């Protein structure tokens, strides 16, 4: 499918590379500020109604990166045909984000490569607490899927106002991804069945990570008392699984 | 006697009849010898069971009659039953598969061979060496003190396997040339391959255990173990929940063991949170297993959120594929990884909420007095010096001898490396004593080690008993003798290693955990810095320098905490490993990023180079060679220069300006070597800050 990659041009080092539920919470906030709630319970209603935004990734020049989707992990021993069986498959094990094309090919468990230098550094300062230094054009971006009327009425103008540590330009973005019954979240989630592959992500919410499949999964958002919306909803692409 | 504790005791002692044919005591043959053994052993202190296990050793015509000669009753067992448990372990030992003096050839290296002598951590290290002839004189001595100690054994399998392993791990299996297999392992699979077969149920076959599917390969991983334990708020601490993280993994194969029948025979191995377990395939066995592995997993959420998983799987298993034709054991142990790869993917699947001073412990119920902590299944009170052990099992602490444990009280003997400075008090040392305690500038040293291509080793044994052997002497390097090379042992077979002290009789270091196959170790950064090299060269002979380590070495502030810490080394190791294998990380580097200059320095390279630059400026113990005391500014110099080198590596300038800066001292970098040039590798300039950057650490 095609999407609204919203690009995070960073204006100064990052604390954390903020996921959908950090995003939305982000965007949440600066629309209660700048419209008040009426807009958020509509900004909520739009994504119950089918609008997602992915977890940010990492930005470089043109390359495009995305979590590895944990369907390949089982399936390392299919894009083989041992020293150079075990030590990238570890390598491919460990790898956490592919660029578009990999991406595009981890879908479909063809044979993809890993990047070999990924555009950011967690610099860890001593006083302590750590910054993210990003390379030259190189920064964090975020998917948005759903209607225009949405994007220029609320998630715009929302990251506009956000950045004011950084600035804000958007372009469309292809990704081929495979007709399938599974799909990949590139969002951190809130399941509302039990899902295929996963790794558990602890915040207090049990979240499935992005990179973990799921069978027609929507995800959820829930409302709470301290009123806030946690953002838990999935970003699918289809992928194809292997036998087993 | 029963059914059970027979083919248990009976696949242990099939083959006790070779260590006394080659002490040449009886007329002959050690299938005969061996009856003539245990026969003669039963008479003496007059112990009736064990001429019933004589018969192991051994058309059904003069056995039938052997057996009824014997009460089977006067023991409470059948005469059709004794024979099916003869034909059970009669296969057993085809399934966990010549001169009287060849010895036993190391698993690390078939074309070494092991010098004659019993399992003692306090003394000596194994060293696969020469191929010398065992004198027929040394196995009477080893057969007099198997025959006294097995005299006052309480032959049950928790008291048998102890002696067993003490005496006979050392031992060849089959006296062939390149034999890896120790004959404790093949002693203690083949009671476990046998046991399976009778909890199967299968009797009077000779396919239908072999051929049958009547086998479970269990196979038990922890995930989540770095974080459980270096994600917390201590070293105390940080030492308390990796003997937690133990006791856990003890209590859940004991649980198995229990509900199975089995004994710790049917234990392959239980290391680095990695256990496997040879069973049963009776739906009675898959049902008690997913009601084990169920409360397990239920347990360690209630217990740790999603911290710590336990990924248990179970494939079942035919004879045939625990052996060769044409590696079936590695095929099947490749499905059954695969199985806990998807598990280890499926985290808390089982649960569906989700989605919505002593000597060892005595393993009691949860409910009872003096329950220091709990496992899933059940409590574990302390045993002390003075008090007395409570519980159906008891978890004793680096000692192979029950010592003074109550008759009724399963022995388990477990071997933790818990080397650890004690403070002005009898407590541990801190990470502020440690730091302080070092040469130069005070930093806690940090090292995380791990063996190189284990998985691939492991996947080379063809049979249980190979598998048995490898993996009990690869634990036991960590488990056993890490704690001897930090007390200052083997200084011959180590030798000359990259120093900056004399060796401490009591050492600033503390084993956080060292087992498995990896290591992680605090104290003191110059005493750490020269233990990696130390743990290295005791791993070369220790193995026939036929399997190599890496290691992650990290210098901190005393306050920095445990998690950035275990980050560091854990990414410093990881490196070591990806460029290439076999090498160290020795210090943070400076480098040009072409893809050309490593981080890491193969261990032989860093210590030829240590070797070589370190007299010429280091005279030892802290101070800086008397020729370069008010000269020590030329040091900080090159560590300039060579920041130009790394710069563009291309330009010389370096080479001409070293020149200038000098002059004898340093004649590897006055020049340009072509070799590096022609091979398109770094200029002996590049390396040269592994060994300056530790002696200007060491003299401040
Ligand atoms: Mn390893
Ligand atoms: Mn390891």
């Amino acid at each position: 499918p095609k999407f609204i990659a919203v690009k995070l041009i960073p204006k100064g080092p990052f604390r954390d590379i903020p996921r959908a539920d950090t995003l939305f919470g982000a965007i949440g906030n600066a629309i209660s500020a700048i419209h008040g709630q009426s807009a958020v319970e509509e900004l909520v209603d739009a994504f119950v109604g089918g609008a997602r935004i992915s977890s940010a990734f990492p930005y470089s020049g043109d390359t495009y990166y995305l979590p590895k989707p944990l369907s390949v992990e089982p399936a390392l021993e299919g894009i083989l045909t041992e020293e150079e069986r075990y030590t990238t498959a570890k390598r491919l094990r460990k790898a956490k984000y592919l660029d578009l094309k990999n991406f595009e090919l981890a879908l479909r468990l063809r044979p993809f490569t890993i990047p070999e230098e990924i555009p950011y550094a967690r610099v860890d300062v001593p006083r302590f607490w750590e910054e993210i230094r990003f390379r030259e054009k190189s920064g964090v971006y975020f998917l948005y899927s759903g209607p225009r009327e949405v994007f220029d009425g609320y998630i715009a103008p929302a990251m506009r106002f956000l950045g004011d540590l950084f600035e804000v330009e958007f372009h469309e973005m292809k990704i081929d991804a495979p007709g399938s019954e599974y799909s990949v979240t590139l969002s951190n989630a809130l399941p509302t069945k039990t899902p295929v592959l996963w790794r558990l992500l602890r915040k207090r919410m049990t979240f499935i990570a992005e990179g973990s499949i799921v069978k027609n999964d929507p995800g959820g958002m829930e409302r709470l008392e301290l009123e806030v919306y946690v953002y838990g909803l999935t970003f699918p692409l289809g992928v194809e699984l292997p036998e087993g | 006697m029963e059914i059970d504790e027979l083919t248990a005791l009976g696949g242990l002692l099939h083959d006790i009849g070779k260590p006394v044919q080659r002490a040449g005591l009886y007329s002959g043959d050690h299938s005969t010898q061996g009856a003539r053994f245990l026969r003669d052993l039963a008479e003496n202190t007059g112990r009736a069971e064990y001429e019933l296990l004589s018969l192991f050793s051994e058309n059904d015509e003069l056995m039938i009659r052997r057996i009824k000669e014997l009460s089977p009753e006067r023991f409470g067992l059948t005469m059709e039953d004794v024979l099916n448990a003869l034909w059970i372990v009669y296969e057993a030992d085809n399934l966990a598969s010549p001169q009287a003096s060849r010895p036993l050839y190391s698993v690390f290296n078939p074309g070494k061979a092991y010098p004659w002598a019993e399992l003692d951590f306090e003394k000596e290290l194994p060293v696969p060496g020469d191929v010398f002839s065992i004198r027929s004189q040394d196995y009477r001595e080893l057969v007099k003190r198997l025959w006294e100690e097995l005299s006052k054994a309480k032959l049950r399998s928790d008291r048998l396997l102890p002696v067993l392993e003490k005496y006979l791990t050392f031992v060849s299996s089959v006296t062939s040339e390149g034999n890896i297999i120790s004959l404790y392992d093949h002693m203690r699979m083949t009671s476990a391959i046998a046991l399976a077969m009778l909890r199967a149920g299968c009797t009077a076959e000779d396919g239908r255990c072999r051929k049958e599917k009547r086998f479970l390969l269990i196979e038990g991983d922890f995930s989540g173990i770095q974080d459980f334990i270096y994600r917390v708020s201590t070293l105390k601490y940080l030492r308390a929940r990796s003997a937690y993280l133990e006791l856990i993994g003890w209590d859940v194969v004991l649980e198995i063991l229990s509900r199975l029948g089995l004994t710790r025979a049917n234990v392959v191995f239980n290391a680095g949170g990695h256990f496997m377990i040879i069973a049963q395939n009776t739906p009675d066995a898959v049902k008690e297993l997913e009601e084990i592995r169920a409360k397990a997993v239920e347990w360690l959420y209630r217990e740790f959120e999603s911290d710590l998983y336990l990924a248990i799987e179970w494939e079942p298993v035919s004879g045939r594929e625990f052996g060769r034709e044409g590696n079936l054991f590695a095929e099947a142990r490749k499905r059954l990884k695969h199985k806990l790869t998807v598990r280890k993917l499926k985290r808390f699947g089982e649960i569906k909420g989700l989605f919505e001073k002593l000597l060892g412990f005595g393993r009691t119920a949860k409910n009872d007095a003096g329950v220091l902590v709990e496992g899933p299944f059940s409590g574990f009170v302390p045993y002390l010096q003075g008090g007395r052990p409570v519980g159906e099992q008891i978890l004793v602490k680096n000692t192979l001898n029950p010592g003074e444990i109550p008759e009724s009280a399963q022995f388990v003997p477990y071997f933790v490396a818990d080397y650890f400075k004690k403070d002005p008090k009898g407590g541990v040392a801190t990470f502020e004593e440690l730091s302080m305690a070092s040469t130069g500038t005070r930093r806690l040293g940090v090292m995380k080690g791990d063996v190189d291509r284990l998985g691939e080793f492991f996947s080379s044994m063809d049979s249980p008993s190979k598998l048995a052997t490898a993996s009990r002497f690869m634990d036991y390097f960590f488990k056993g003798y890490i704690g001897a090379i930090i007390e200052g042992k083997f200084g011959y077979i180590i030798g000359d290693v990259p120093s900056l002290r004399d060796w401490p009789e009591e050492p600033d270091i503390v084993v956080v955990y060292a087992g498995g196959d990896a290591f992680f170790i605090v104290g003191a950064w110059d005493q750490i810095f020269e233990l990696a090299f130390r743990v290295r060269r005791a791993f070369n002979a220790y193995t026939g320098g036929k399997l190599t380590l890496s290691v992650g070495l990290g210098y901190f502030d005393e306050r920095t905490p445990i998690y950035r810490m275990a980050d560091v080394v854990s990414e410093r190791l990881d490196t070591a490993k990806d460029e290439g294998r076999n090498r160290v990380f020795v210090v943070g580097r400076s480098r040009p990023l072409d893809g050309k200059h490593k981080l890491s320095y193969e261990w032989n390279h860093y210590e030829e180079l240590w070797r070589t630059y370190a007299p010429r400026i280091y005279a030892g113990n802290g101070r800086l060679k008397g020729k370069l005391e008010s000269k020590k500014g030329l040091l900080w110099k090159l560590l300039e220069i060579r920041e130009l080198y790394v710069r563009d590596p291309n330009d010389v300038r370096w080479a001409y300006l070293t020149a200038y800066l000098l002059s004898d001292l340093f004649p590897e970098l006055v020049g340009i070597d072509t070799k590096a040039v022609e091979r398109k590798e770094p200029q002996p300039v590049y390396w040269v800050d592994g060994v300056l950057k530790i002696v200007l650490m060491a003299v401040r």
